């Protein structure tokens, strides 16, 4: 610790030999995960959090772009206060970001991988559905937006 | 002609009426 | 300045090489670091002997 | 009970009297009457545990607007102002042919003469269609087909409160369809290739000869379209965002509007009718095919003056409103207008209300083409090979684009995608009009070389980054390009201020006629465009090679037909 | 008119459409062995011949006669 | 007069009467371009200087 | 209008050019090149007042 300044310091934790596994591995195409709007294209495999008529499945990952993308870019996107999924999974999920590790180019921010849990017993609901509604042009009322 | 210009006008105005209804139909 | 007791490496085999490319610890605070974001840049430095 | 309706959230306690206050009937009815004060229903959450007690029932009425399927009179309607259109076009087109000229050599005798550059920008077209750059809006628009088959109505997924960004979206069922087979970033982009090849194969057969006998004499001029056309295609629309389709669209308006011109007839118009609307149905950002409409609209008006007096003139604008309405047939094909409004509102309401070494190209490949080519079709009245019809209206389709797409409309500026293939042809206009044998006078021409180094300089000076994962091991992603210490920046503005002086010394002692400059200003645009393609080749050829064991795009897309994915594979 | 006005006018509707100049436009000179049109191109020239002269051309009269001397020796054929 | 907000003459913005007006010329210009006129003038005495 | 009239009637071809040739030679060695904010006015106040 080499510095005179207040804002130097470090922490250190011992050293350990991760017993790493690749993403389609772990995280294969069964678990839905909440792929960010900048990266679909790259994990082509991991089926999304498809929604059905209005309600969604609860997401189990967040796959995400690198830090600076995702900061400045991805959650201004994609928060509560302009629609948003991230309105619904911060309500109820807890993400807790894990560690990642691009193979062979270490030293790169490939993006992150946050494993979301949940804060309750969280059985998936029932859902009665009724269909016969023949509407023209009978639009009920607006959404709820920001005010 | 007098056989393709008939058909062409009422078909031409039967798409238009048609295709501009679309929007305001009734959907379940 | 702290040089930490040496740590006891897993065994000398490369099918135990082969899945565990990284040795890592958790650090936190300014460190110099090769970044591929920023060059080599320059805040503590920690490093493994 | 409590309730939170439209004008509700009144939770009153049904007979119960209030203690401190006023009585008001002693009902307790308190509450705000607002919709804007609605609860996110996430679920429902309790501690207590076992049977329910009688009168205990959360029951709520979710949101169900835009999740519909239409009714069996909307379909019949569909279905029926479908093949209604498709006779109507047919017997315009049996009506139309009162001149005779049938439809003999299908294939016209300037296709099937394959060249180099058909070759080159085939080739290259794969090569970039395999280890290129993605868009930017790649995952956005791939994550939203993927999950729009099973929600069933096109869910603009991130953003907006799960509305249908279904005012204009039938490309994305498009794609949605394509996803029932696997999706592979190699086998999903399908349509970026295809529109390219079918692009590239209107451009060199049918724009180019029908823009003169210059142009398709002349080898250079092709071989400028061509590297004009893969410049500007292979940044932008090598992803899933859509504009090498609306660039396609554009193009085949375009070509459709010449034929309709050329051959004297309304068919080829009225296909281009519907082509226009269809092609600005895929993006608010297809308006480039109305303006190639209405710049081509007063030939097809004198058309059909010309076949107002045999017919009526009511059967003939009868089909054209009849193919330009049909648009609504497909895009309404599951979205009620009350519920495409509610999303024009919701996008209004809250989304927003009105940089890289290749990606600052648009500069490049309209900005220095169309500009001196604009300049000499005007100073020059009538030049010899270029027919000056068809020039000006490939002129007015790129200037009445940006006068309501580039500072009304709100895309992101910085667009080359679009302009990829009529851009492309641009640039062909350009390269013979500052040949040597059309502009006679050497000052002029060595100044346009002058321009065309300046604005290579302008091009390199930031930084080589590829928007998100095509920036694995790139040339200069971090820095600014420097080759032999001092940046290339400074070679091509060095290269420009020399070429500005020699230009500046042939105005002063008014020569015209050295030949050095000759030599050295024989086509530049092709120079100029290989020069770009080259190095973007390069840079993702050192981006795929260097990171090899690694996760690059090219080693992705490779690795797709292994029956891989394309980052989740070596991600530990 | 009789090969005169006729030519240079057709000569100017040339210039309409395929953009050469009417000096080098002359009837010893032809469209695929000497200028450059097409089997496509050579339809928006017969259509406004059409419109100047009320000269119905067949499809195929029209590609059969093959210079530009066709042009002169059917619009003087009434 | 508008040094906070858009200046706004009777309640919509004067941008937008601009806009309508250009557009209102865009296509009076359209127009003259379909049906070839050059010569009305209401033209000549509107866009006199 | 200056490029597509050759020769005009009351406008004097040279000087004209030559007060385009300041307003658009300016651009390229001060707008783009040179380091001063952008949006300037002021020194068209004169030359591009004619």
């Amino acid at each position: 610790d080499l510095s005179l300044s207040q804002g130097d310091w470090i922490a250190v934790t011992p050293p350990r030999v991760p017993e790493l596994q690749s993403v389609q591995e772990y995280v294969g195409s069964d678990q839905p995960v909440l792929m960010d709007w900048a990266v679909g294209l790259a994990f082509p495999c991991q089926q999304p959090m498809l929604h059905a008529n209005g309600v969604t499945e609860v997401p189990k990952f967040r796959i995400s772009p690198d830090y600076y993308a995702k900061l400045q870019s991805t959650d201004t996107w994609q928060d509560g206060i302009n629609g948003g999924l991230l309105g619904i999974t911060d309500l109820l999920l807890r993400a807790s970001v894990m560690s990642t590790y691009l193979s062979q180019d270490w030293g790169q921010d490939w993006g992150s991988l946050r494993k979301f849990d949940t804060v309750v017993e969280a059985t998936p609901a029932e859902l009665d559905f009724g269909s016969q509604t023949h509407s023209g042009l009978y639009s009920p009322g607006p959404l709820r937006i920001r005010p | 002609v007098r056989i393709a210009r008939w058909v062409a006008t009422i078909a031409g105005l039967l798409g238009f009426v048609l295709s501009v209804s679309i929007p305001l139909l009734p959907v379940t | 300045r702290l040089s930490s007791a040496w740590y006891e490496l897993p065994a000398r085999d490369e099918t135990e090489r082969a899945a565990h490319p990284l040795v890592v610890i958790t650090a936190a605070g300014t460190i110099t670091g090769e970044s591929v974001a920023n060059g080599l840049t320059t805040g503590q430095t920690v490093d493994l002997e | 009970e409590i309730t939170s309706n439209l004008d509700g959230t009144y939770a009153d306690f049904v007979g119960l009297t209030q203690i401190s206050g006023e009585d008001a009937g002693k009902l307790q009815r308190t509450g705000y009457p607002d919709p804007n004060l609605r609860p996110a229903i996430v679920g429902v959450f309790t501690d207590l545990t076992g049977p329910a007690p009688q009168g205990l029932s959360v029951s709520a009425e979710i949101d169900t607007r835009f999740t519909t399927h239409p009714t069996a009179l909307k379909l019949a309607a569909m279905l029926l102002a479908i093949v209604s259109t498709v006779i109507a076009l047919l017997a315009l087109w049996r009506l139309d042919r009162l001149d005779g000229r049938r439809m003999h050599r299908l294939i016209p005798t300037r296709w099937r003469t394959v060249t180099a550059v058909d070759g080159v920008v085939v080739g290259g077209m794969a090569i970039w269609y395999v280890i290129g750059a993605n868009s930017s809006d790649d995952g956005y628009i791939l994550q939203m087909a993927r999950t729009a088959e099973h929600a069933g109505y096109m869910a603009n997924y991130f953003r907006w409160f799960g509305s249908p960004e279904d005012p204009f979206g039938w490309y994305y069922n498009v794609l949605a369809l394509m996803t029932k087979v696997s999706d592979a970033s190699i086998w999903i982009r399908l349509p970026d290739l295809i529109c390219a090849l079918i692009c590239w194969l209107l451009l060199s057969r049918e724009v180019l000869p029908r823009l003169g006998p210059a142009v398709a004499g002349s080898r250079a001029a092709m071989w400028a379209a061509g590297l004009v056309l893969l410049g500007a295609w292979m940044p932008f629309n090598n992803g899933l965002r859509p504009e090498g389709q609306i660039a396609t669209g554009a193009l085949i308006t375009y070509v459709l509007i010449e034929r309709a011109v050329t051959s004297g007839r309304l068919t080829p118009a009225a296909l281009a009718i519907t082509t226009a609307a269809f092609t600005l149905g895929i993006q608010p950002t297809g308006l480039i095919a109305v303006a190639a409409l209405l710049a081509g609209g007063r030939p097809i008006l004198r058309i059909v003056m010309r076949r107002r007096r045999l017919v009526g003139t009511w059967p003939l604008i009868a089909p054209l409103l009849a193919a330009g309405t049909v648009i609504l047939a497909v895009v309404f094909a599951d979205q009620t207008i009350a519920t495409v409004l509610e999303a024009t509102r919701i996008r209004t309401a809250i989304g927003p209300s009105q940089g890289a070494i290749s990606r600052r190209v648009a500069f490049v490949f309209t900005a220095m083409c169309l500009f001196p080519s604009l300049f000499m079709m005007l100073r020059r009245k009538h030049i010899a090979g270029v027919a000056r019809g068809p020039a000006w209206r490939l002129m007015g389709i790129i200037f009445a684009t940006m006068f309501f797409l580039m500072f009304t409309p709100t895309k992101w500026i910085h667009h080359f995608g679009l302009f990829a293939a009529v851009g492309g042809a641009m640039a062909a206009l350009a390269t013979v009009l500052v040949s040597p044998t059309v502009l006679r006078s050497a000052r002029n021409r060595m100044a346009f070389l002058s321009l065309v180094l300046f604005v290579l300089a302008f091009c390199f000076a930031s930084t080589n980054g590829w928007w998100y994962v095509s920036n694995f091991g790139a040339p200069f992603n971090n820095s600014v390009p420097k080759v032999g210490g001092v940046q290339i920046s400074a070679i091509f503005f060095a290269l420009s201020a020399i070429a500005a002086l020699w230009a500046f010394w042939l105005h002063l002692t008014r020569r015209t006629e050295s030949r050095v400059v000759d030599r050295l200003t024989a086509a530049p645009i092709p120079v100029a465009a290989g020069f770009m393609v080259v190095v973007m080749m390069a840079s993702m050829a050192i981006g795929v090679v260097r990171q090899y064991p690694t996760y690059s795009n090219g080693w992705a897309n490779i690795r797709a037909f292994a029956g891989g994915c394309g980052l989740a594979d070596d991600v530990l | 008119a009789t090969q005169e006005e006729i030519i240079a006018g057709l000569a100017e509707i040339i210039e309409e459409v395929t953009g050469i100049e009417p000096s080098e436009v002359t009837p010893e000179k032809s469209f695929v062995d000497d200028l450059d049109i097409d089997s496509l191109s050579m339809v928006e020239i017969a259509v406004q011949t059409e419109d100047k002269y009320g000269v119905k051309i067949p499809d195929e009269d029209l590609a059969g006669l093959r210079t530009v001397g066709d042009v002169v020796a059917y619009i003087q054929k009434l």
